[PDB]
């Protein structure tokens, strides 16, 4: 119904990390999910 | 030596350092240059690109810098003589291997 | 009936540029006149105060007419 | 049991009001959870050239500690009760807000209360937070989504306080003293400025009170000398052009100038973006899809993503779209985009706005589902609308738009009118703006 | 072979937007008329299309009415003599080219029809001509009837002197002078050569117009359009 | 797609020629030639169309009918003076056409180059044939004495000359053909103008910088469908200030009293943009001498490039060579007057000055001009 | 960051309705287009006049020309065909016949029984004036020229293959297909016909 | 309103709150995850998640797209290892358009030819997007080092595979793996009678190893100067009391960032790798449980030359909460995240949805919120240690990511 | 080739205004006048001398003609 | 009120096609009145010259 929240563009450069603020956040804590869509982006969670 | 008199004041006459070209802006591109440029660095090339997009936007106006802008003659640097040297000796090589 | 074309020819002769060319025609007149054994004429000087005549003929005829 | 009712009975917001003139607001149910927080009128609208970037400056140090917690008291004590401590800026809101277990919503008001008023700010906290805004500013650097729509409000506001940043310029950053902060805090957080909005299980009268306990201290006192007003932003049809051919996607973003919070219109503009719609090449939809511009783009491998947006500010906007396609294809996205526009100020049919009007529905009432949404839907509503607009409001001024409606408002915004482009990447081939300026009308209408 | 060119008389028409006088036209017609109709001819022009220019219709057709022309075969294989009608053109004074010689001792008299368009200075010269006719300078012997006359080429016409004071009436008065008489049938050979004079100025007038409004217009048009990269400022960013 | 504009096989080819062709940002007026150029060319066959329905090529009749157009036939005074000027605009575009060429170095592009000097001779060949359809003394005699140079030729040269004229002189069969000539060959024009761009295209524009412009192009659309408007604006101007308010400037007098093969005109010269030419043909004493000088004159053209010294494409950034270039344009001037002159004292002379300083510019000074300037720039 | 990109100061190239930069441009957008597209439509209406002027003119060049309108009529003189003789004129390269009817034959050609005609077209449908009827002296069969006074009508007669016409113009013997032709003419006064 | 729940004789689960808000959301859940291919239709699922709204017995692909868009809907199918979810939502007047779509893509696709092969390269672009994430690269390959088989699988088809996935699979895979014994149709917004009845009439399907954990590593060379890195042993499986001890132990030692841009001053992990190492760096604990097995560890996010250093740091604080460092005011505040956190998962109508169905698939019924919380209480500090002592001596799982030459091997470890 | 493959440009940004907000002539004479100015100074040294030659080879020698035609006085 | 460049804009000139309807009349009347004033401007100019002029003498 809704657009998603990251849009995908594959080919696309990947956004930088550059210090422990933006990073905290990402360490994996639970095991993988995969959704696709009619309408929303196709995103992978933890 | 005793023409460098004619030298600074053909170069002024000249002109092309009033869009803030370099010599080397202005040469016109045959297959030795094309290969040349092809062989600058980023910097370089990049610097190349950018003075004629000046350059050319400049002429489109009907205007010059300010003299101050002007590319002076003594900081002309030679930039693609090294690639260009090289490139037209490595086709003279090859020319004489043809025989 | 009067002309103004010979009016004004008469009106334009007694200009300097114009006497001075008529003189020219003059000398010439008797000197081609007077000498013989000369096939040189005058059509040069008759021409060089026609000029000098017909140019202010011209600046002032056309108001008569 | 239908869908006309089923919004009938959709909680009501509760609307009260402080001495100062806080706004305190709440949607309350039977929930074992909750979220509420600060929403205030700030952001780099209000900033000037000089302390850009002061508000993102902030929400750097809002979580470093109080006088009362005192480092990593106020982190710590957030942490230990399983509360979850967040913030936002936007170039028109500053938003703070806590996410906890229903019965600890007191400690919750007062955390958040600890926060906004008696905010640290240590000298080193500084001077720490300084390096970190410039790295953050590097990484937003590579993200060529931000870049773009930096750039589009650069040159569709420029010359104006909307042109600006939230981050502020790098100099800024360098140079903002402990002193700048302060002074942007006190002219700016203020009790009519701010609302307090919760969501969850909670009675609204101990909210209230809560509210009392602890933003008692809070000013309302602009001397009339210094009042902080919005001077309305100039658009200007216009185009920003970064050239790096060296990236390997091209961003495009453009733009007509929106009507901005208040106005109706926004409903209309809503729907007919809708039909229009959003892609990218992960979706299921392909050349099936029910947007023209997604199915082409789809079918013809033009971009790899598109959104159209509608942003809104106070008194102006941006409507429009981006997209991010092939270098070869920047021609091809534009004009099948400018295509659409033009067909649906010229010549909506009714089924697709009925389409459009569906998705709206949809949109709106599955976006407020939970407590985060909907508090922060109150919290900004109150500082946008001046209150929160029932769910069975939003459907009677979405029943009203028809085929006809959708053409008049269109029409009103795209049809001939200048827009703002920005594009970065690979853009060579990116239409010249005369090109793009003659695409917003058509010679056959 | 010297040559003097004709001096540049102030002619009712020789400014841009400056019509033919066509009082001077109807004058200058009746000089072709009763002077030079016997020795010169004018192939193009025919009665008609003296008609809105210096005559009515009607007037135009009594003037053609008073002039012989062939016409014919009738059935019996004869070939009749005629009154003119609007559709004849001014008949030719001789059968042929080496009939007129004949008649003007060797020199074929021009067809004047063209005569200001085809000779240098135009009805500046052709005046001078008409007026120049002067005595030879003295060192001078033209040869038989070949008069002198210092605007034509090589100063020796074989042309008498065809106009003086009173050589003709004219319908509506005007005191026959020779210099008149030059004026009017000038005025007339213009039109003669040029018949479109008038006309193409009043379009040489609508022309500067329009060309007044479009050419800023469409200037306008330009660097509107040309203002999007007239004004655009670039900069050049590096890493 | 969608964009039928680069879709349709048709479109496809006007899309990519006229609106979003890449053009340099910084083309000059200079460069309007080319365009203004097809509008001469239009325009002579509308205004020629127009002509031929109502001339005949028989010689008895053919002056008369020129001149019926320009009296009895509705507004065909202002179709055939039009056409008679808009030969003359044809030739001003076109020498400024070619004069950008030269100063901004154009002829790098060869094929696009040599296929410019096919177009030159054909609209030389064309406006050669078209002075004569007249068949005023002009017309004639002009066409006698340069279609009779080609008799210089050794042996063939006399025969050929009588091939041409399909009888021993310039008589009937010459004007009917030369009508036919005269017809067709504005047809083959259009033709080798079209492969004239069909190799541009593959270049693109050069731009008065010399310097390669594919960073910074503009569709042709609108920036140069606009410009091009306004020139051709500025060409009907000059077209029509002439048609309306000087019709004849341009022309001869002679051209008004019909072709007699008696009386032979005073000065017979042929149409003021062959009297450079007609210029260096008498420079030189020699017939055949004078007709390979005057062939010379022209086909130099497509010697040009091959004399090119200068490391830079442009003279923007060459004073010398701009000077020497401007010298060589006033000597084209100075020939045009001289060739319009009698062959007497002191034209013969000036005429033998000039024409040894035009060829001496293009066969040696200017080539030098442009190794001296190198070597000043340590090229 | 790029976040130190502004954008340059356009003051200087702006119209004056948008320098102000604290107020809404979407006053002027009305006006600032209307001015713009003013010079646009301005300038087609011109040209428009133009083109009206050239075409028009191009297209007159292919109309008749003055010469071939000079013998598009013909002026007859009415009283100079006395009572009962056919005059015949050039006209269109054509002989035509003009001819004055005697009270006799008024009355002939009305009583004619039409139905008896191989082509009708009563007399008075093919005159204006009774005692004058006008015809194109080229007979409708193979187009030669008939004789006045002769054949069985007392009209025409054309001997080339034997066509007989009466006194309007009419056949009535012999092969040819159709009337005599009859011209556009009209009586300019009692004793002038202007025929074309 | 409260929940209800039905259990039909063929198996199914139907569970459905009616909450008369103004959307409906429907889910039918399946035991049909990447676990459930073979080492023959490897990425079989993958294809056949991308694979609705391809061409049904009921309805055209056209009319799934333009049907359920007309509407304002939206469809998606979401998978785990061991389950995949076909979920529909819609405004709540169109629930049976949209259960229409939902029975057709799930009891009766078609999978022609043409339109499964056209839906191939989907496979590279999805898979492409999914492992620009560098997370979805070290749990692929945790997975696969950990366990021998079913768990192992990837839920992205493998590259030798795409191009490859047949109808005939695809036709398999939903016929032998979408039964009535394996699904449970879960719902909001719709009335249970006549969710049970469409379950009854449209979803009576008939019906169709245990996964052995291994301890492996698994290590991408690459070359970011980032290093993800993720060290598990074997935990409890979903369902067991132990596994409550894991996810305490989970929440103890730290396992994500509860303060914007904080510090997380009360994860013990983050606090025990902050001493060692101080430039841009990331940990937290892993917990996965599943139905056989479970994996508990850590992963870490490290500059490439200290990953040594940091993974060493990590692996300690664990030894530490094994050997029995670990006071009540600790377990007290994991549990209270825990607890919070449960509750927040299943706050909006989504993730509640998740949790319905989720249970219903793993275990008998519902569980209340109450029970679960009562279920974290039920957890003991000895508990707590034991969790992490099974973690010290257990055999390890590894995969990393990076540029490794400073990375560990586990028995370098 | 096509815009979109004519060559390769790094980091050049360009900002420009749409022709509705701004003039035609921005500083027409006040900056036009000088313009033209420098532009006829930077050339004229170069274009007007052989144009001043022609004048001088043109007047001379017509001059020149007219003289030699007339008589001598010897 | 708007401005008259205004009026004119939204009147006639945004819709393309009264933009051509505006362009095809104002066309027509432009027309006759260029065409009547400028010839006032030639025949002005030209006093008593034109047959125009001296037709009645002659009638
Ligand atoms: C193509 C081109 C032009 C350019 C050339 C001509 C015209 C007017 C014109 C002439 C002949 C025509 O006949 C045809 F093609 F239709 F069969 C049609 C139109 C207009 C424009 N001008 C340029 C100017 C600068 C750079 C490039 C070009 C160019 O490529």
């Amino acid at each position: 119904a809704v657009p998603a929240t990251s849009e995908s563009p594959v080919l696309d450069l990947k956004r930088s990390v550059l210090c422990r603020e933006s990073l905290r956040g990402q360490a994996a804590g639970r095991p993988l999910v995969a959704s696709v869509s009619l309408n929303v982006p196709a995103s992978v969670r933890y | 030596r005793w023409l460098e008199g004619i030298r600074k004041w053909y170069y002024n006459a000249a002109g092309f350092n009033k869009l803030g070209l370099m010599r080397d802006d202005t040469i016109h591109e045959n297959d030795d240059v094309k290969e040349a440029i092809r062989r600058l660095p980023e910097n370089l090339y990049d610097d190349r690109v950018f003075r004629i997009k000046r350059a050319l936007d400049l002429s489109m106006r009907q205007q010059i810098l300010p003299k101050e802008q002007w590319t002076k003659y003594e900081e002309d640097k030679s930039y693609l003589e090294p690639y260009l040297k090289e490139v037209i000796r490595e086709r003279k090589e090859r020319e004489e291997w043809a025989k | 009936l009067v002309d103004p074309l010979t009016t004004v020819r008469e009106q334009c002769e007694q200009l300097e540029k114009c006497v001075k060319a008529r003189e020219r025609l003059e000398l010439c007149d008797e000197r081609v006149s007077s000498r013989s054994q000369t096939e040189e004429d005058c059509t040069e000087e008759l021409l060089d105060f026609l000029h000098a005549r017909d140019h202010c003929v011209a600046h002032k005829l056309f108001n008569s007419l | 049991a239908t869908y006309a009712q089923a919004l009938q009975s959709v909680p009501e917001t509760q609307v009260s009001q402080l001495d100062n003139g806080l706004r305190v607001a709440s949607e309350q149910s039977s929930q074992p959870t909750c979220t509420v927080g600060v929403w205030i009128d700030a952001g780099s609208r209000y900033e000037s050239e000089k302390n850009n970037g002061a508000g993102y400056f902030v929400e750097h140090l809002a979580f470093k500690g109080t006088k009362n917690r005192p480092g990593n008291a106020l982190e710590k004590e957030v942490e230990s009760m399983g509360a979850h401590l967040n913030a936002y800026s936007t170039r028109e809101h500053t938003a703070y807000y806590i996410k906890a277990l229903s019965k600890d919503l007191p400690k919750a008001v007062e955390l958040l209360a600890d926060i906004v008023q008696n905010c640290s700010l240590e000298d080193s906290q500084i001077e720490k937070e300084r390096d970190v805004i410039l790295q953050e500013l590097q990484e937003n650097d590579t993200s060529m989504r931000d870049v773009v729509f930096n750039y589009l409000h650069a040159t569709a506001f420029q010359g104006t306080p909307l042109a600006q940043s939230v981050e502020g310029p790098s100099e800024n950053v360098r140079k903002l003293s402990r002193a700048d902060l302060t002074e942007y805090l006190s002219r700016h957080y203020k009790a009519p400025r701010m609302v307090l909005a919760a969501a969850g299980g909670l009675e609204h009268r101990q909210l209230l009170d809560l509210a009392q306990k602890h933003f008692s201290g809070l000013s309302g006192t602009y001397d009339e000398e210094t009042v902080p007003t919005l001077s309305p932003c100039r658009f200007t049809g216009s185009q920003i052009c970064h050239r790096e051919d060296g990236l390997p996607l091209a961003h495009v973003a453009i733009a007509v100038e929106g009507p901005g919070w208040a106005h109706p219109d926004n409903v209309a503009l809503q729907v007919a973006n809708a039909i229009i719609g959003h892609y990218d090449c992960t979706y299921g939809g392909g050349a099936h899809l029910s947007s023209p511009l997604a199915s082409i783009a789809a079918t013809n491998k033009l971009c790899q993503s598109f959104q159209t947006f509608n942003i809104c500010y106070a008194d102006t906007g941006l409507l429009g779209a981006h997209f991010v396609c092939d270098h070869m294809s920047i021609d091809d996205m534009m004009f099948v985009l400018q295509g659409q526009w033009m067909r649906l100020c010229t010549s909506a049919t009714e089924s697709e706005v009925l389409r459009g009007k569906n998705l709206l529905r949809n949109a709106l009432v599955s976006h407020l589902d939970g407590t985060t949404p909907v508090c922060e839907d109150i919290g900004r509503s109150l500082l946008t609308y001046g209150r929160r607009i029932p769910l069975a409001e939003w459907e009677s001024r979405i029943a009203e738009v028809d085929a006809r409606v959708v053409r008049e408002v269109c029409s009103k915004y795209f049809y001939d009118q200048c827009p703002a482009v920005a594009g970065f990447g690979p853009i060579e081939q990116l239409p010249d703006y005369n090109r793009i300026r003659s695409g917003m009308f058509w010679l056959r209408f | 072979d010297l040559e003097l060119h004709p001096p540049s008389y102030p002619w009712s028409h020789r400014g841009l937007l400056s019509s033919l006088d066509h009082t001077s036209i109807r004058r200058g017609f009746q000089v072709y008329k009763q002077v030079c109709s016997s020795c010169h001819s004018m192939d193009y022009v025919a009665y008609r299309h003296l008609v809105g220019v210096c005559y009515t219709e009607d007037e135009a057709k009594a003037l053609a009415e008073e002039v012989e022309v062939q016409d014919g075969p009738n059935e019996d294989g004869e070939m009749f003599m005629r009154p003119g009608k609007l559709s004849d053109y001014f008949p030719k004074p001789y059968p042929n080219p080496e009939a007129a010689r004949a008649a003007n001792n060797g020199a074929l008299p021009p067809d004047l029809s063209y005569i200001v368009r085809a000779r240098h200075g135009g009805e500046d010269y052709v005046f001078s001509l008409l007026t120049g006719y002067c005595e030879p300078p003295t060192g001078v012997s033209l040869r038989e009837g070949l008069y002198f006359n210092p605007y034509f080429p090589g100063q020796a016409i074989g042309m008498a002197p065809p106009i003086y004071n009173e050589v003709l009436e004219f319908d509506d008065g005007t005191p026959a002078t020779m210099s008149q008489v030059a004026k009017d049938v000038c005025t007339f050979l213009r039109w003669a050569a040029e018949p479109e004079h008038d006309h193409r100025k009043r379009m040489g007038l609508k022309m500067l117009l329009m060309m007044g409004l479009l050419l800023p217009l469409v200037y306008a048009m330009k660097r509107h359009k040309w203002s999007v990269l007239k004004s655009r400022k670039l900069a050049y960013r590096p890493p | 797609m969608t964009n039928i504009r680069k879709s349709h096989p048709l479109m496809k080819i006007v899309n990519n020629a006229f609106i979003d062709l890449p053009a340099p940002s910084n083309i000059s007026s200079w460069w309007n030639f080319g365009s203004l150029l097809g509008i001469c060319l239009i325009l002579q066959i509308l205004t020629g169309l127009f002509l031929a329905m109502h001339y005949t090529s028989d010689t008895t009749t053919a002056f008369s009918s020129v001149t019926h157009i320009c009296r009895d036939v509705n507004y065909g005074w202002i179709i055939r003076y039009m056409h008679a000027n808009g030969a003359s605009m044809f030739f001003i575009c076109l020498y400024m056409h070619v004069g950008r060429g030269l100063y901004y170095g154009s002829y790098t592009f060869l094929e696009t180059w040599n296929i410019g000097v096919i177009l030159l001779l054909t609209v030389m060949a064309t406006a050669f044939m078209g002075y004569v359809l007249p068949w005023g003394q002009m017309s004639f005699w002009g066409a006698t004495v340069i279609t009779n140079l080609l008799s210089a030729i050794p042996y063939i040269g006399t025969n050929l000359v009588e091939w041409i004229w399909g009888g021993f002189s310039v008589d009937k069969a010459t004007l009917t053909r030369f009508f036919a000539f005269h017809f067709i060959l504005p047809f083959i024009i259009m033709a080798i103008a079209m492969v004239h761009l069909l190799f541009l295209h593959e270049t693109g524009s050069n731009n008065p910088t010399g310097i390669s412009s594919d960073v910074d192009k503009i569709p042709f659309h609108p920036y140069y469908t606009i410009k091009d408007i306004l020139g051709a604006l500025l060409l009907i101007l000059a077209l029509m200030l002439l048609v309306l308010f000087a019709p004849d400037l341009l022309g001869d007098p002679d051209n008004y009293t019909p072709a007699n093969p008696l009386n032979t005109p005073p000065h017979i010269k042929p149409e003021w943009y062959f009297l450079f030419a007609y210029a260096i043909l008498r420079s030189i004493p020699n017939k055949l001498g004078g007709v390979l000088a005057l062939a010379f004159s022209i086909l130099i053209l497509a010697l040009i490039p091959l004399l090119h010294t200068s490391k830079q494409r442009s003279m923007m950034f060459r004073p010398l060579s701009q000077c020497l270039f401007w010298a060589l344009v006033a000597d084209l001037l100075t020939l045009t007057w001289i060739g319009g002159q009698p062959v007497e004292h002191p034209y013969i002379t000036i005429g033998q000055l000039a024409s040894v300083l035009y060829f001496l510019l293009i066969l040696v000074l200017m080539p030098t001009a442009g190794t001296i300037e190198n070597k000043l720039l340590k090229w | 960051s790029h976040t130190d990109i502004k954008v340059p100061d356009f003051s200087d190239y702006r119209r004056p309705e948008v320098l102000d930069s604290t107020k809404s441009s979407k006053e002027s957008s009305e006006a600032r287009k209307g001015f713009s597209y003013l010079v646009t439509a301005t300038t087609t209406v011109g040209v428009a006049y133009a083109a009206k002027n050239v075409v028009s003119q191009f297209v007159s060049s292919m109309s008749a020309s003055a010469d071939v309108l000079a013998m598009s009529k013909i002026e007859i003189k009415l009283s100079d065909i006395p009572e009962g003789k056919n005059m015949a004129f050039k006209w269109r390269g054509k002989p035509l016949f003009v001819r004055h009817r005697t009270k006799k034959e008024i009355d002939q050609e009305a009583a004619v029984e039409v139905s008896q005609l191989r082509d009708p077209q009563h007399d008075l449908e093919r005159v204006k004036k009774p005692e004058w009827v006008i015809l194109i002296g080229v007979c409708t069969h193979l187009g030669c020229v008939p004789i006045a006074n002769a054949g069985d009508f007392g009209g025409y007669y054309c001997p080339c293959h034997g066509s007989h016409y009466d006194a309007s113009g009419r056949i009535r013997k012999g092969p040819a297909p159709l009337n005599l032709e009859v011209p556009s003419y009209e009586f300019t006064s009692d004793d002038m016909v202007i025929v074309g | 309103q409260d929940l209800e729940f039905t259990r039909l004789p063929n198996g199914l689960v139907i569970a459905s709150l009616e909450n008369y808000a103004p959307a409906s959301r429907i889910g039918l859940f399946i035991k049909a995850g990447s676990r459930y291919e073979n080492s023959n239709n490897l990425g079989t699922s993958h294809l056949l998640r991308l694979a609705s709204s391809l061409t049904t017995k009921g309805a055209s692909s056209f009319k799934i797209t333009r049907g359920i868009e007309a509407v304002g809907g939206k469809l998606s199918v979401t998978s785990t290892r061991e389950n995949m979810a076909y979920t529909v939502e819609c405004l709540r007047d169109d629930v049976d358009i949209l259960m229409e779509f939902l029975l057709n893509v799930t009891t009766a696709p078609e999978f022609r030819r043409w339109e499964v092969a056209a839906l191939q390269p989907q496979l590279r672009i999805d898979k492409a997007v999914a492992l620009q994430n560098p997370q979805a690269h070290v749990i692929e390959n945790l997975h696969a080092a950990a366990y021998r088989n079913a768990l192992a699988n990837s839920l992205y088809c493998p590259d030798y595979r795409i191009g490859k996935v047949t109808p005939v699979e695809l036709h398999d895979y939903v016929q032998n793996h979408f039964t009535s014994a394996r699904m449970a149709l879960i719902g909001l917004g719709v009335s249970h009678p006549v969710l049970k009845q469409v379950a009854e009439q449209f979803l009576n399907i008939r019906g169709g190893a245990k996964a052995k954990y291994h301890g492996g590593e698994i290590r991408e060379q690459n070359g970011d100067s980032l290093v993800h890195a993720a060290l598990v042993a074997e935990s409890a499986a979903i369902g067991s009391a132990e596994a409550n001890a894991f996810s305490v132990l989970q929440h103890v030692l730290g396992a994500g960032p509860h303060v914007k841009r904080g510090s997380n001053a009360t994860s013990s992990l983050y606090q025990a790798v902050a001493k060692g190492v101080h430039q841009p760096f990331d940990v937290s604990a892993f917990n996965a449980s599943y139905s056989d097995s479970g994996l508990f560890g850590f992963y870490t996010i490290s500059q490439a030359a200290s990953a040594g250093d940091v993974i060493k740091a990590a692996y300690n604080q664990v030894k530490t909460i094994a050997q029995g460092n670990l006071s009540n005011p600790d377990v007290q505040a994991a549990k209270n995240k825990l607890k919070a956190g449960y509750l927040m998962s299943v706050e909006s109508s989504e993730g509640f949805l998740d949790e319905v169905g989720s249970q219903a698939l793993a275990a008998g019924s519902y569980t209340p919120p109450s029970t679960v919380l009562q279920q974290i209480d039920a957890v003991a500090d000895a508990d707590v240690i034991n969790a992490a002592k099974k973690f010290v001596s257990g055999r390890k799982s590894m995969a990393a990511s990076g540029n490794l030459g400073h990375t560990p091997f586990i028995d370098e470890l | 080739r096509q815009f979109g493959h004519l060559t390769r440009v790094r980091h050049v940004i360009t900002y420009s205004l749409s022709p509705f907000e701004q003039r035609a002539f921005p500083h027409y004479f006040s900056k036009g006048i000088p313009n033209v100015l420098r532009r006829t100074r930077a050339c004229i040294l170069r274009v007007a001398p052989p144009f001043v030659a022609f004048y001088l080879v043109y007047t001379w020698g017509t001059q020149e003609f007219e003289k030699s035609k007339r008589k001598n006085p010897a | 009120a708007p401005t008259l460049t205004a009026r004119l804009y939204s009147l006639l000139f945004r819709r393309t096609s009264t933009f051509a309807l505006t362009i095809v009349v104002g066309a027509l009347f432009f027309e006759r009145a260029f065409d009547q004033g400028a010839d006032a401007i030639y025949e002005h100019i030209n006093e008593g010259k034109l047959w125009k002029h001296i037709k009645h003498k002659y009638e």
